[PDB]
């Protein structure tokens, strides 16, 4: 029950709670729980459980609700918008690879994965394999979703496209913009095109 | 969140009273609103959270001379909502004339479901183009709340008339409200009537309650689109997160239909996939490609599957697409929907910026214009004199969509990194 | 060849060539490989090696040229 | 690969209609193009890629004054294919006119069609020498693909007339078809009428409803010729590989054809291969050696044997053949083709280039020279005269196959390492 609670109400539910402060405090995120930098939770795992699902498991968590709540933050800064004319063009252009690499880490990762993961953790007959057999996932979709692979040479094009939601969102120059997205973007699909699998994905697009 | 839902006109009233009954029989819920015994989802996006879960619509039916407002009347459902929000000619200008008399109380009754609701997020309007006593009122009342209300959304359910042309001011009246529909709403989905009973001719041998079969065609329609909401789904649970990804520029909001099951008396979603790339799976009838192809599935499929579906759809190249920008075939997935018989499992629904809907534009642009140069085709009323002298409204409009329609050529050209 | 780069083309190219008909899915033992790039052409194959030791390494070769 | 199918006139129109239906009930496929229980083969020959193997027939028929597309029509089969490929005097000048004045949609129903396939790599018309509707605007009409279209290939299937001579132009519109045949065609197989009723006569005591047995031949012809595409064989899987092994000269594409099962209502290789050997076999009615014999079997064979046959026939010596050159007898095997009833369970079906067939030319040559000096069986068609005020259309083809028959001639000669 808690494994289907972790992947559903959070990595939506929590997409509302982060809305609400992306227009702060410590004591903001008890009362909006209750009702793209920082953000710690707190919570804790009974001891019956606690033998099996660690306390460094949520320093793993950790990890990757920070980076899924970044990718929030770019698609809801551009989920309030529907030369001059050149913003219209700025707008499909970036769109467009941002629902790609959504597509990406949603669909082809923790949709797939997390599906697989369950079918295969109802097949554990013991406690200790079943800490196994969670480990051998927590290490790998660590890995999967880009935390620890190509951190300077993929992982920058998508830290500098989140600052481009703000900048975009501010005008609503232009020019100035796609000249250096491009590049950016081509130095992207040439690499990826020799590409682990997962990243074909957004190859061709 | 919470979007309150408008049916008007003969038409969007009969297509309104269906879906409800579809939601009632589709979730755990009584003819009286009742949570039943089967019924979790998401139910707050037209379902009035009361303590007993009387998941009450949030529909409001506003008309005049109530006719088949008398036939949803004699009805259990007619006790699933109510919360006294249902209020009792043929012309744009008389139902313009007869929105204008009125216009004080029937929004009082807007403002009040509007304070009575938690949060408002869109309009949806239920509605035909030229529905009769839904044309003039429709587009005046669209204009009131677009003036009252610029933070909201608006979606505008409605249908191509053909009726064989009798009102000859049909062509005026659809072109006034389809000014009204460029300047006063975000988002218009119009289907055609030829190509629904086609499809109803094709599929088996029956067109003859064409009111019927349609009513359940648009409200498989409209439960799908709204599917992903009023069951547990991860994305455009937002009106707005799906209606931006369509829209490049916000005049160009007109999207074609399509659905995959033809017959309902599966298999893989690369097969579906090809299917829906077919146009004779589409509902709606020189060279024109799509701006952005967005498409809605549900049922079984295999979550690995719809990558492969994907990369073989790419690298077959089945579709051209537009010179002017990345934009892509986009996939969305939610469940299939519990509590109703499940046939032909896969029910897939396509939403798509088309270029073709312009020639569409020009036929109705064509007629507008003959019966303009002819001048015995507006009848003259006193109320559109009245309203305006020169009928100069419907010059405007026309200007309006002929704008457009060089927006769509100039965006079916490369030079749409230019004015269009 | 450069023997870098080509022998990602072949595989790609081949797979793409049998999607036009004709196992779209189904059957991905046979993979073009690369050791002119036809006089350095190979092939990657897999059988079930317990259950099919009538097939060898040396059995394969012989098939292959 | 992808290749069109044409059918014009009343003949070619019965027998491609009749081939479609061969088509249907021998592989996998309904009346409606659904992919059945039974259905693997290679399908995409003639056969649109739909999703759901709805394998519909590249068949493009176009005539004016339709009387047999209506017996078309009345049928499950139209329901086969219909992409909207079909369209709605027997003179070659009232033809030739006819299809110049409606060139241009009928070419766009093509052009539309060409981009619509994957590929195209060959015309196959279905026709019969001097058809009525056929000639004129066939011979018109194939002018206008050889220069639209120079890079595909042209296989003309026709039988000679023989409806004992009533049209006295037929000489004249058979003349300037074949010059047609010559320069804008790349295979021609021609069939008599005469022999074709001569083994009906022998095997059965019907010669009556010839049209419909002539169907079961030609479409056994052409079903045969084209087994090897459409179920997996190794070889002649191009069009273009089994075209080049007949033709050593470009003008010489004129083939005879012969089929070993004379009775329906086995036995090994040699005995097929001794029986095809015999003129009687042959379909089609001085000294005359072939240039190049290839031969299509089907059935059930044994692999070693057919070493063993060719063996035999070849020390037997049972044949001549050419001074000028090395050819050969040439074997192509294929399966024996499933889902239909298979009696007799060997069929033949063989291709030759012989020079006996300028003897048949010059018995037309004859004829249109005799009425040529007569000059009273033109019947002065205006279209005739103001398309050629001289007639010497009819001189420059009687020129054309004049040098085909001294083509012919000097290929029976050995001096054909000289010009001939």
């Amino acid at each position: 029950e808690y494994l289907q609670a972790m992947r559903n109400f959070f990595l939506d539910t929590m997409y509302d709670f982060y809305t609400s402060i992306f227009d702060q405090n410590v004591s903001f995120l008890n009362v909006q729980l209750q009702e793209l930098d920082g953000l710690t939770l707190s919570y804790k795992v009974p001891w019956p459980v606690d033998i099996v699902i660690s306390l460094e498991c949520q320093k793993i968590y950790n990890q990757v609700f920070l980076l899924l709540l970044q990718i929030k933050w770019a698609k809801y800064s551009l989920d309030v918008l529907l030369q001059i004319h050149r913003m219209f063009l700025l707008r499909v252009k970036l769109m467009h690879f941002v629902n790609s690499l959504h597509n990406y880490i949603m669909t082809r990762i923790l949709h797939s994965t997390g599906l697989e993961f369950q079918h295969q953790v109802e097949e554990a007959k013991d406690l200790d394999q079943l800490i196994k057999i969670h480990y051998r996932y927590l290490s790998t979709i660590h890995d999967r979703c880009l935390l620890r692979e190509k951190v300077s040479f993929v992982k920058e094009a998508i830290m500098k496209v989140l600052n481009l939601a703000l900048m975009f969102a501010d005008g609503w120059s232009i020019e100035k913009m796609e000249s250096d997205f491009k590049n950016c973007h081509m130095f992207l699909v040439t690499i990826l095109n020799k590409a682990f699998p997962h990243l074909e994905s957004l190859a061709l697009s | 969140r919470e979007i309150i839902t408008l049916q008007l006109g003969q038409c969007g009233n009969q297509i309104g009273f269906e879906f409800w009954k579809q939601l009632c029989a589709e979730h755990g819920i009584s003819p009286e609103g009742i949570v039943e015994e089967f019924a979790t989802d998401r139910k707050d996006v037209f379902f009035y959270q009361a303590d007993d879960e009387h998941y009450i619509p949030r529909a409001v039916l506003l008309d005049l001379e109530p006719r088949v407002i008398h036939s949803i009347l004699n009805s259990p459902y007619a006790k699933l909502y109510n919360p006294e929000n249902i209020y009792l000619g043929n012309n744009w200008a008389s139902g313009f004339s007869q929105g204008e008399k009125i216009h004080e109380d029937i929004f009082d009754i807007i403002d009040r479901e509007a304070d009575g609701s938690d949060s408002l997020e869109g309009f949806v309007l239920c509605h035909s183009i030229a529905g009769g006593t839904g044309s003039g009122l429709g587009s005046y009342l669209l204009e009131r709340l677009n003036d009252r209300y610029p933070k909201k959304l608006v979606q505008t359910y409605s249908v191509f008339p053909n009726q064989d042309e009798d009102v000859v001011v049909q062509p005026y009246n659809s072109l006034l409200t389809l000014k009204r529909l460029t300047q006063n709403a975000d988002c218009v989905v119009v289907l055609d009537n030829t190509a629904l009973n086609r499809i109803a001719t094709d599929r088996l041998h029956i067109q003859n309650p064409s009111f019927s079969q349609i009513n359940q065609l648009v409200s498989t329609i409209m439960s799908a689109s709204t599917t992903t909401l009023r069951y547990p789904g991860y994305m455009n649970n937002d009106l707005i997160g799906l209606i931006a990804s369509l829209i490049p520029t916000p005049r160009l909001h007109f999207l074609m239909t399509g659905y995959t099951p033809l017959t309902t008396d599966k298999t893989t979603v690369l097969d579906v996939m090809r299917r829906l790339l077919q146009p004779k799976n589409v509902m709606v009838s020189t060279n024109h490609c799509y701006i952005a192809i967005l498409n809605i599935i549900q049922g079984e499929v295999d979550p690995t599957q719809v990558h492969k579906s994907l990369q073989r759809i790419r690298e077959r190249k089945l579709a051209n697409f537009i010179p002017w920008g990345p934009a892509s075939i986009q996939v969305a997935l939610s469940r299939k929907s519990p509590y109703l018989p499940s046939a032909h499992r896969v029910s897939g629904l396509m939403m798509a910026n088309h270029t073709s809907i312009s020639s569409l534009f020009e036929r109705t642009c064509r007629q507008y214009d003959k019966l303009r140069k002819r001048e015995a085709f507006l009848e003259q009323f006193r109320k559109e004199d009245m309203f305006k002298d020169n009928f100069d409204e419907m010059d405007t409009s026309r200007e309006i969509v002929q704008q457009l329609i060089d927006e769509y050529h100039a965006a079916t050209r490369p030079d749409y990194i230019s004015w269009g | 060849p450069p023997t870098a780069v080509t022998e990602h083309d072949v595989n790609v190219a081949f797979q793409q060539s049998a999607h036009k008909v004709l196992l779209d899915d189904d059957n991905l033992l046979p993979l073009l490989h690369l050791t002119s790039g036809w006089a350095a052409l190979g092939l990657s194959y897999k059988v079930q090696w317990p259950l099919h030791i009538l097939f060898t390494p040396a059995v394969l070769e012989k098939y292959n040229v």
